[PDB]
């Protein structure tokens, strides 16, 4: 059975794209092995439904990630942070897209991404919650607004809640992580007024002889 | 711009290891990514791992994982490809390449179009021993006459063949090598020249086999006195 | 794993004509992550197209890129003799994958082979081997027949050969045939001939030498 | 998502009211109101997914 040593990465850090997990991009496993030595080194985040997400990725068996052309009209892309530096360079989750002010401007976004393939798409995205109100308006002109991610089966509304969070590597703020599955013939539709940590594409999601295990045993 | 410069062709036995360099420009090295891609019969093009020398960060293909290491040397602007535990099906031409888009700190594109490419490096994997070539002149006969030289019985590929240093280059056809039944290679090179020029021009075959470090010069001229 | 299937396997057109190459992918690929390459025999791949239709720096405008989803296209508006190469598509939406390649041949007015024949050198013969060479030079099409005769007797199982790839300036081919005998066998005979059959020949051509 | 003329949607919720309990609805708008109640019990009752012909 094909073993993938998670080393210093957790399955979710490997998923999201934590800089020190770039080696895990698009990898497969019959068994993913999480080590107790693992850490995170990127923006502070919270995955409500963490355990569920970890489980469904583990039994899918791979992190095959396919990029997609989302049309983010009038908004600055590829934001980064001190909390997620690659070396001395500000970086971010390699599968997430931090949208923000472009020339002191932020328009509401309304984008769709139709699934016309023969398989299910897994979209991982999030929502940024600023520490202060100044932080809100600097990054997204507009005050706290909503994120609405809808399909023909699901519905996911998130309201950003501004407030001081626990200090993690330079930041007193946090990102909420959410996931969506889009069936063939279904369509991913994102309406966002701001605070959206956008998806860069999708994971091909399946199910099979695939799992995950926690262990510090030497793979030999 | 850079004109990526790789190492020379190698010969390794199964179970051995290579190191194949790539020398880049300051810009290429510190603000672009370097990729390795290999090529063979039945393997049209195989993307191997890539690196962002600027970060030291890597992504490898599973096929070569825990074997392929990609390292760099910041003082020479070189990227090295260390494929270990060599297998016979690793016989291939290894190219380095540059990512077409510039480095994005939030999302290092290890998967990209490849803008500039190195010259390619043939790594031959085999347990068969290395042999330097024998060169035998192919003397001409009776407006326009062709002459050449034959490179025979060597191993492995490749071999460099030129005429009069780099001076004679138009009219030259150097052939694709054929593997002989012996397990050694044979390659011929011919050139079209004026039959009149045969009496004033010196025509020299230059052969260089870097896998054995064999360099040979052969003057090609005719004969005819007998009747 | 995104599979790239190119069409056709081989394409043969004359200069001035339009070449159309097709690429079929196993997954829907965004048109902003697809590239086209050119590879001339022995060279590294040259980036022609990136982002499906964006032309790379130093590429001629006769090269056009198109497509979306799983159906992609490369068009070469005005073929030159220099365009004789293999073409490749690549997707970069996931870890880079490439096609099997399309071989494009440029057509040329039928050209007969300039035939030459070479005896083994005394230097070679001293080793115990007697290899005999025949050159078919600068012809079109690539199809050609080479027959070796030793004292007017057809040999077989000893004659190896190779052919150069289409010339990027004059679109011709050339062929090297090698009759390998032993010195001892060479010395049993005295007449060595190379017969060439080709489209540019109204009748077959024979070149030869004597001794021994 | 566009469904038959509409680019909007209704969220469905349910409530059980026990004997002696009271259903109380405060709404400032957007309410898709109940018209009454289903009598809810529990027993030899279930559901199955099938395309088998009932005969
Ligand atoms: C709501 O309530 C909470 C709790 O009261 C509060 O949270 C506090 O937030 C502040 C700022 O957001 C944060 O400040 C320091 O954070 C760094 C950690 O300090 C800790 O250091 C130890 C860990 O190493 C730890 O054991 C200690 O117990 C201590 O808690 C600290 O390094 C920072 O200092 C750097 O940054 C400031 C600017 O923000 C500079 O002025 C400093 O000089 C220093 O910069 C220097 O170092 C950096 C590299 O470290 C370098 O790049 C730079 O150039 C310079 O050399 C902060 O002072 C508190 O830690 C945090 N407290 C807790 C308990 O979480 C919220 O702020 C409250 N909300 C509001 C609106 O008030
Ligand atoms: C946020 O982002 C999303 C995506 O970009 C966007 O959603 C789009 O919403 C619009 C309107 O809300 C909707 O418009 C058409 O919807 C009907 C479906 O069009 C589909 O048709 C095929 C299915 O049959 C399908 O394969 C196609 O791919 C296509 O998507 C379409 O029939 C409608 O056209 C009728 O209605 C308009 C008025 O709304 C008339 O002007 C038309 O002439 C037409 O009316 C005619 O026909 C009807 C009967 O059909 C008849 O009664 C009438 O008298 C007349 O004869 C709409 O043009 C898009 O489909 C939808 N797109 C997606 C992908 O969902 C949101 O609108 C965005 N939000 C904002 C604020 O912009
Ligand atoms: C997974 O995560 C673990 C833990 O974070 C990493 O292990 C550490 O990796 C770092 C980086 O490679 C090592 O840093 C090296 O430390 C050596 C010793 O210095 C200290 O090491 C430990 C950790 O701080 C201290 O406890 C100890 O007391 C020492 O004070 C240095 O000799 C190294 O210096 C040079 O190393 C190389 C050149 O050889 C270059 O990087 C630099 O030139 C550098 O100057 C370096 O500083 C650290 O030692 C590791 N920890 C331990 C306990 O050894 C894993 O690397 C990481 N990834 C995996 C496992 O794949
Ligand atoms: C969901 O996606 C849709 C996609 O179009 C998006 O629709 C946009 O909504 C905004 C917000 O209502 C519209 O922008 C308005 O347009 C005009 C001028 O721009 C004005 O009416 C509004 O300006 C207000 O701003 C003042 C400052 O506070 C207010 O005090 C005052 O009341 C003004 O009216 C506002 O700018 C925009 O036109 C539409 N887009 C289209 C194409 O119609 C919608 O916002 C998304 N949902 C979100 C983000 O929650
Ligand atoms: C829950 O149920 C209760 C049932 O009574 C309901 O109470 C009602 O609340 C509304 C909202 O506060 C009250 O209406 C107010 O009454 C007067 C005049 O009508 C005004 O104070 C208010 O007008 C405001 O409107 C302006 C426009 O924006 C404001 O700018 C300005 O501040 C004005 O003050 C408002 O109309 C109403 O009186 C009570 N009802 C009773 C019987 O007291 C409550 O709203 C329900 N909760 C909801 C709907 O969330
Ligand atoms: C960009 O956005 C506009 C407005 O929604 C849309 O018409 C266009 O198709 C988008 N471009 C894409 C999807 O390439
Ligand atoms: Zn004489």
């Amino acid at each position: 059975h094909q073993i993938l040593d998670g080393k210093n990465c957790t399955l979710i850090d490997a998923l999201l794209g934590d800089p020190h997990c770039d080696d895990f991009q698009n990898k497969e496993w019959d068994l993913f092995v999480e080590r107790s030595t693992a850490y995170s080194n990127c923006y502070p985040y919270y995955v409500p439904d963490y355990a569920t997400l970890r489980s469904l990725v583990a039994s899918s068996g791979n992190l095959e990630f396919t990029q997609e052309s989302f049309n983010w009209t009038g908004v600055a892309q590829d934001g980064s942070s001190y909390a997620c530096r690659r070396g001395s360079v500000n970086s971010f989750f390699s599968r997430l897209n931090w949208l923000y002010n472009l020339n002191y401007k932020y328009p509401e976004q309304n984008v769709t991404m139709p699934n016309n393939d023969k398989f299910d798409k897994l979209y991982i995205w999030g929502v940024h919650h600023p520490g202060t109100d100044k932080d809100q308006t600097n990054l997204y002109v507009q005050a706290s607004g909503r994120v609405i991610v809808s399909t023909k089966r699901s519905q996911q509304t998130v309201i950003p809640n501004i407030g001081s969070r626990p200090w993690v590597r330079g930041v007193s703020s946090i990102i909420s992580i959410y996931w969506t599955i889009v069936k063939p013939g279904d369509i991913l539709l994102i309406n966002s007024t701001g605070n959206l940590i956008a998806p860069r594409g999708y994971f091909k999601i399946q199910s099979g002889k695939s799992s995950i295990m926690r262990s510090d045993a030497h793979i030999d | 711009q850079v004109q990526l410069v790789q190492s020379g062709a190698e010969v390794k036995k199964p179970g051995s290891s290579v190191r194949v360099s790539c020398k880049a420009s300051g810009d290429t090295f510190s603000s672009y990514s370097i990729t390795w891609v290999r090529q063979a019969p039945g393997h049209g093009l195989q993307w191997m791992g890539g690196i962002f020398p600027i970060f030291g960060s890597t992504n490898y293909a599973q096929k070569f994982d825990d074997r392929l290491t990609i390292t760099t040397d910041d003082s020479s602007r070189t990227v090295y490809m260390e494929l270990t535990s060599l297998r016979l099906e690793d016989t291939a031409v290894y190219y380095c390449a540059r990512g077409a888009s510039k480095v994005e700190p939030a999302a290092p594109a290890y998967s990209d179009a490849f803008d500039m490419w190195g010259q390619g490096t043939l790594v031959t994997v085999s347990s068969a021993s290395t042999k330097g070539p024998s060169v035998f002149p192919l003397a001409p006969s009776s407006g326009t006459a062709a002459l050449g030289c034959l490179v025979k019985d060597y191993f492995p590929e490749p071999v460099t063949v030129s005429w009069n240093s780099g001076a004679l280059t138009s009219g030259v056809h150097t052939f694709p090598a054929v593997l002989q039944s012996s397990g050694l290679y044979s390659l011929s090179s011919v050139v079209t020249v004026p039959s009149s020029s045969l009496g004033t021009q010196t025509y020299i075959c230059n052969v260089n086999h870097k896998p054995s470090n064999t360099k040979v010069d052969k003057r090609v001229e005719p004969k005819s006195c007998h009747h | 794993d995104i599979v790239m299937t190119q069409s056709p396997g081989t394409l043969s057109l004359s200069p001035g004509e339009r070449a159309t190459l097709s690429c079929r992918t196993s997954q829907g690929v965004s048109s902003s992550y697809l590239a086209w390459y050119q590879q001339k025999p022995g060279q590294a791949p040259r980036l022609l197209i990136s982002g499906s239709s964006s032309r790379a720096t130093g590429i001629p405008d006769r090269f056009s890129g198109s497509g979306s989803g799983r159906d992609f296209t490369l068009t070469i508006s005005r073929l030159e003799p220099e365009d004789s190469a293999v073409y490749y598509c690549q997707q970069y939406a996931t870890s880079p994958t490439f096609g099997q390649g399309t071989r494009v041949e440029i057509k040329r007015t039928v050209a007969a082979p300039s035939v030459f024949i070479f005896p083994p050198s005394d230097e070679q013969l001293k080793s115990g081997t007697a290899s005999v060479v025949c050159l078919l030079n600068n012809f079109y099409p690539r199809e050609a027949k080479v027959q070796w005769k030793v004292d007017n007797a057809l040999q077989s199982g000893n004659s190896q050969e190779s052919v150069t790839e289409q010339d990027s300036k004059d679109s011709t081919y050339s062929l090297s045939s090698t009759l390998t005998l032993s010195k001892a066998d060479y010395e049993k005979h005295k007449v060595y001939a190379c017969e060439v059959t080709h489209q540019g020949l109204s009748s077959p051509v024979t070149k030869s030498f004597n001794r021994g």
